[PDB]
């Protein structure tokens, strides 16, 4: 918005604040800075410099009210520390990332290579622990886990995605952060837990969002 | 397998698998014995030898590699197949003395004969290229024989379905590319590249970044 100059003055509030005020304002907010007005200017502008005949000298109550308002708003939001809030009011295309992020993760539990390989771009690079720190390209290196591990083992996961966080980079590009929480079982038959963090790049291509990159850190995905 | 047939040379052999030579004594015959080690073939791998041989067996055609017998020993199964002597189409072509697109057109139609086939019978090769291409014999007028149903599906009449991301990067068709469901037509896109090089010799798409080739 502020890069747009994205700034309206909205009925009835604005009705009654004369035009010269609007225009100091509109001289102060020009989106570039060569053109717009400088301190010295200002305070020649008319509604500055002949006050007593230009602004006008009626109460604005409702100016009062909502800065009532947006004082105590600003002493609420006063950080003393930096604080950091995930993310969850999302957009429709934000949820849209979502939903096949998950797709993707439930089709590698299901050991569903076939979906798999429809949501993954044929180049796919990765980063992940399975890989020893090396970037791994197309779909041979996860193609053995679905051959064994992923069907072949006969046990209870549980996986939960925390605080997932979406960068639109365009309207065919997105970037995906999230946690990946894995409950499994273990040899010995007890619950566990291990957690991972995971980065998944999304381009759509032919109209379908696929993933051209993704790196793991933390634990890796199989038990 | 030694019940009734004779092993002979080695003609080749894989991480569980070994073909040698072999002949129908009681018939004097002489086929390619596909012996396969049980005990190395993993489940994932029976998984998908069960569904070559399954399909083998339901296509008998001339330009088809048949599927003569399987039969089952200790830990030790064996599949008998068409014995091809010629190798590749494309290796014969380039020693020919002559070549035009008579000779183009003979193979194609051997080639859309076996695919016909196919797709008569639900099957979907998806894998149609030079190295699955082979001739029967060296002797002068062999025929073409389509080969190697490793990666081959089975359909449900003309219905289309994802059936995963499987084939040869430079024949692979636009659907599958497009993460479309698909089917049949995938082999005659495969068809249209290999006529292409039967013609000129090049591929119609190349392109050093596979992701270029895909555009």
């Amino acid at each position: 918005q502020i890069k747009a100059g994205a700034y309206d003055f909205p009925s009835p509030e604005w009705d009654t604040v004369t035009p010269e005020a609007k225009d100091l304002i509109n001289k102060m907010l020009t989106i570039n800075p060569a053109k717009r007005i400088t301190a010295s200017e200002a305070l020649k502008h008319p509604w500055i410099c002949q006050r007593s005949t230009v602004a006008s000298m009626m109460h604005r109550q409702e100016t009062v009210d909502c800065l009532k308002k947006f004082n105590a708003r600003r002493k609420l939001k006063g950080a003393i520390l930096t604080t950091m809030l995930a993310t969850r009011n999302f957009s429709a295309r934000k949820q849209e990332i979502i939903k096949v992020t998950e797709q993707l993760i439930e089709a590698i539990n299901n050991g569903c290579f076939e979906a798999y390989t429809k949501i993954c771009d044929p180049g796919l690079t990765a980063f992940e622990p399975e890989a020893l720190g090396n970037l791994v390209e197309g779909m041979d290196f996860h193609r053995f886990y679905f051959e064994n591990a992923l069907s072949k083992s006969n046990k209870p996961i549980h996986t939960i995605i925390l605080n997932p966080h979406v960068h639109l980079v365009g309207d065919d590009a997105a970037c995906i952060a999230y946690i990946r929480l894995t409950q499994y079982m273990d040899g010995s038959g007890m619950p566990k837990t291990m957690q991972s963090e995971e980065t998944r790049v999304w381009h759509r291509r032919d109209g379908k969002w696929q993933n051209v990159h993704f790196h793991r850190s933390g634990s890796p995905t199989v038990p | 397998f030694t019940d009734e047939y004779q092993l002979f040379e080695e003609l080749g052999k894989g991480a569980f698998s070994v073909v040698r030579r072999c002949m129908k004594i009681p018939t004097g015959q002489e086929y390619a014995a596909k012996i396969i080690n049980t005990k190395k073939l993993s489940a994932r791998d029976h998984q998908k030898l069960e569904r070559e041989a399954r399909i083998c067996r339901l296509l008998k055609h001339p330009n088809i590699v048949r599927l003569h017998d399987s039969i089952s020993e200790e830990g030790f199964h064996y599949l008998v197949f068409d014995l091809v002597t010629g190798g590749e189409l494309f290796e014969d072509i380039v020693a020919r003395e002559y070549y035009s697109e008579a000779d183009a057109s003979h193979c194609i139609q051997q080639i859309l004969e076996s695919v016909n086939h196919c797709h008569l019978n639900g099957i979907v090769h998806r894998d149609l290229k030079p190295e699955n291409l082979l001739l029967a014999s060296k002797s002068k007028g062999a025929a073409v024989k389509l080969a190697d149903f490793g990666l081959a599906i089975e359909v449900q009449g003309d219905q289309q379905a994802w059936f995963g991301f499987a084939g040869t990067p430079g024949y692979l068709s636009p659907e599958v590319l497009r993460k479309d469901p698909y089917g049949k037509p995938v082999d005659m896109w495969a068809c249209g590249v290999i006529l292409y090089i039967l013609l000129v010799g090049y591929p119609p798409f190349w392109d050093e970044d596979q992701h270029r080739l895909y555009q």
